[PDB]
């Protein structure tokens, strides 16, 4: 929570941090993406493979995507702590992200961070003690419709009524990996009273296309 | 055409909005993407151009420019640097999913614009800055682009045309603000996502100092659809100077919360109670409605009776159009605290960088979480109005504007909630 | 900038001293603090002439207009891109 950097035992500028060699033809396809002397653009691609490889962000991550790069290390430190999704301490094994601003919030987002609260035994922030899961609340996640829902590292998890985030809970103690969609019956993001469109076969190639094209 | 709305499949652009189809190649060709690709790149600009001046259409990611002539702002010879066509497909706005459901569902769409735009105003490259938290459908859009270099539709000479033009997808790693066109620039850049002064305008100044456009996932992927149909096709739908169809995500306190493609002036009831199954609890039940995402100003249930969802019809609504993203909220809602949640969202979802946002937001934040309890007294309402209207036209980019709104549109139309709350408090807190 | 309109006359300063007593700053300098305002060169020149005084003139400092330029903070090729904003 703070923007600060103090050198604790695990987390200082002799941490070791490297990335894998297949990391490394990773970060040279990224870099290849930008125009030639602007290799400073792949700052927050790296970073976020850093992210990827290792967890979390310690303090040679950062500096290695400043020597990598050939950037000052203050200007990844920027980016690192400027987005939020940069995770400067080590979190959980499965990070759960509830969503609680207001398209959520109507739909009763509270009774999830609740039920994954009882279900942990931890609050908003807090890590359980076998590093597992870090239950933090975030901001709007996009899956709108979808609300109230959660994302657990990659995932969205949506539709979501308490006994359903109870029973993902359930299956990522038990090892296994649940499905990223809607708990209730419906889909992606329809009416969940059967189709209000989109019913009919659509055209295909050549419909409605004017004259001379 | 005097009555809006009641849209046909047979119009509808985005097609397999629901997953309901196979998302890629040989399913998007199937539909009627990637057809005649070539015949509208060897057209020219300034025929593209045309088309989407013709249609009249206007931006879809909040501001609602008109389209063409934002995009013929890069209608001009080369000065040696390379141009660019950049997507906007960050999406933080509350409310609003529809740009995922295009990304996820449609996503040769998005490349064919993505094609058809950059061809229009002569862009080397197409540099889509997706959402870090959509991973899936960034994976999703990655599998469409490699189908399409694969196939040779982009790329070295791109659909068989003589053009060449690669497509990058470039994800964010979590702002809202970098879903402003300059911050957006300024994080694919890799810096922090603080937004540009203007001028210089991103069509002179833009991704790397070159010439850059920034448009909308729906916006560019419409273009192709404005390209085959005709653009008298598309401006055959809505009002005048509010052409064509558009995503309308319905959210909140409805029955069937969903996304959907309807006509651009359809009415906000209509649309509520035909593809949402209607209010919880009935239209009566009906509080407030967020017409189009976080940023516009609330409008109460006799307003949202007879409007009608289009730009002008909300502006004169005294709110604003936005990204089309309809909050709806019932009579069983702390709307203050509802509010008082969107200016928290607006906080911490703000990039810091000039003085009225960075300090005056965080200031609404705390006179609006007084608000919520009642621990506030009634000339701090007209403060709040005050420190708004401080905040508005003051900042470097929109999102103060965009944070001063609800707090405007909630003051004008519930200001006898916030008195008596802050009335009740005092007469239990003393 | 309020405070480099007018010109100025001092004098050379002279010797300060502590006071036994107090510690304090004496001085045996009638015209340490006299500070006179002109409102030009010329004036502060008839002045000193006028008075005996010999004097210095030291010409007024302009600072040299310079090109300022926000989208010089962003070039393609130039070195004058900022790392940060
Ligand atoms: C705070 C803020 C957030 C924005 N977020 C988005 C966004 O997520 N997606 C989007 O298309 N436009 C967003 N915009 C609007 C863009 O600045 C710009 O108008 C748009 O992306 C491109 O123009 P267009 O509407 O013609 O496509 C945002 C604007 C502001 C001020
Ligand atoms: S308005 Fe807010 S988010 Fe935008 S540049 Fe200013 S402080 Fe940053
Ligand atoms: S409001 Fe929770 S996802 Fe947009």
């Amino acid at each position: 929570a703070l923007f600060v950097h103090r050198d604790t035992p695990k987390n200082n500028p002799e941490t070791p941090f490297d990335f894998t060699p297949e990391n490394y033809k990773r970060i040279e396809a990224i870099v290849k993406n930008y125009p030639e002397g602007h290799k400073a653009a792949a700052v927050l691609p790296v970073l976020d493979l850093a992210q990827r490889q290792n967890g979390w962000l310690p303090i040679s991550a950062m500096n290695k995507v400043a020597e990598i790069l050939q950037v000052p290390p203050m200007r990844v430190y920027e980016v690192a702590t400027f987005y939020t999704m940069y995770n400067r301490k080590p979190v959980g094994k499965y990070h759960i992200q509830v969503c609680t601003t207001t398209p959520c919030m109507l739909r009763n987002s509270d009774s999830i961070l609740e039920a994954i609260q009882k279900k942990l035994g931890i609050k908003v922030g807090e890590t359980t003690p076998d590093k597992l899961f870090t239950l933090i609340e975030v901001e709007c996640l996009g899956a709108c419709v979808n609300a109230p829902m959660v994302q657990i590292n990659d995932n969205y998890y949506e539709d979501l009524t308490p006994k359903d985030i109870e029973e993902i809970i359930d299956e990522l103690k038990a090892g296994k990996i649940p499905k990223p969609g809607p708990r209730s019956g419906r889909f992606s993001c329809e009416p969940a009273g059967g189709l209000t469109s989109l019913t009919e076969p659509p055209k295909g190639p050549g419909f409605g296309v004017q004259a001379g094209l | 055409k005097t009555s809006f709305g009641s849209l046909k499949d047979e119009d509808r652009i985005f097609t397999n909005l629901y997953g309901r189809h196979d998302w890629r190649l040989k399913g998007a060709q199937s539909r009627g993407d990637w057809y005649k690709t070539k015949e509208i790149l060897l057209k020219g600009p300034d025929w593209i151009l045309g088309e989407v001046k013709t249609s009249g259409l206007r931006g879809r990611g909040g501001a609602g420019f008109p389209t063409g002539l934002k995009w013929s702002f890069m209608n001009k010879p080369s000065d040696g640097r390379p141009k660019y066509l950049v997507v906007n497909a960050d999406e933080g706005e509350p409310g609003t999913c529809k740009d995922r459901e295009i990304i996820r569902h449609d996503p040769h769409k998005l490349v064919e614009g993505c094609l058809v735009g950059g061809r229009a105003m002569g862009a080397r490259a197409a540099y889509i800055y997706i959402r870090g938290e959509f991973y899936n459908e960034a994976s999703n859009l990655q599998v469409a682009i490699r189908e399409a270099y694969e196939a040779g539709l982009i790329g070295k000479n791109a659909c068989g045309s003589g053009y060449d033009f690669d497509v990058f997808v470039v994800r964010g790693a979590g702002a809202y603000i970098c879903g402003e066109e300059t911050a957006l620039i300024e994080s694919i850049e890799g810096k922090q996502g603080k937004p540009r002064l203007k001028p210089p305008f991103p069509a002179d100044v833009g991704v790397f100092g070159c010439p850059t456009t920034v448009a909308n996932v729906e916006t560019v992927a419409v273009s192709p659809t404005i390209c085959r149909r005709g653009g008298a096709w598309f401006a055959s739908f809505g009002r005048e100077r509010n052409s064509g169809t558009k995503l309308f995500n319905i959210s909140g306190h409805v029955n069937n919360p969903c996304t959907v493609e309807e006509e651009m002036s359809v009415p906000l009831k209509e649309l509520i109670e035909k593809h949402a199954g209607g209010v919880t609890g009935g239209w009566d039940n009906l509080l407030a409605v967020i017409p189009g995402g976080s940023s516009t100003p609330l409008i109460p249930k006799s307003v949202c009776e007879t409007v009608l969802m289009d730009f002008d019809a909300l502006i004169q609504a005294q709110t604003g159009l936005g990204t089309a993203a309809v909050i709806v909220m019932d009579r069983s809602t702390d709307i203050v605290k509802a509010i008082a949640r969107l200016i928290e969202f607006y906080k911490h979802e703000s990039c810091g960088q000039c003085t009225p946002c960075r300090e005056g937001v965080d200031w609404m934040n705390k006179v609006m979480a007084r608000f919520v309890r009642g621990d506030a007294r009634p000339a701090e309402i007209d403060s709040l109005w005050e420190i708004s209207k401080q905040i508005e036209g003051h900042t470097i980019c929109a999102l103060g504007d965009g944070a001063a709104w609800p707090v405007q549109g909630l003051i004008r139309h519930f200001r006898p909630e916030l008195e008596e709350r802050m009335q009740r408090f005092a007469q239990q807190h003393q | 900038v309020n405070n480099t309109k007018k010109w100025k006359m001092e004098f050379d300063t002279r010797e300060r001293w502590e006071n036994p007593l107090m510690g304090w700053a004496s001085t045996a300098d009638p015209l340490s603090n006299l500070v006179l305002t002109f409102s030009t060169k010329e004036d502060a020149i008839a002045f000193a002439e006028k008075n005996g005084w010999s004097y210095d003139v030291e010409e007024r400092k302009v600072p040299k207009p310079k090109s300022k330029s926000y989208g010089a903070n962003f070039s393609w090729n130039k070195r004058t891109r900022v790392s940060t904003k």
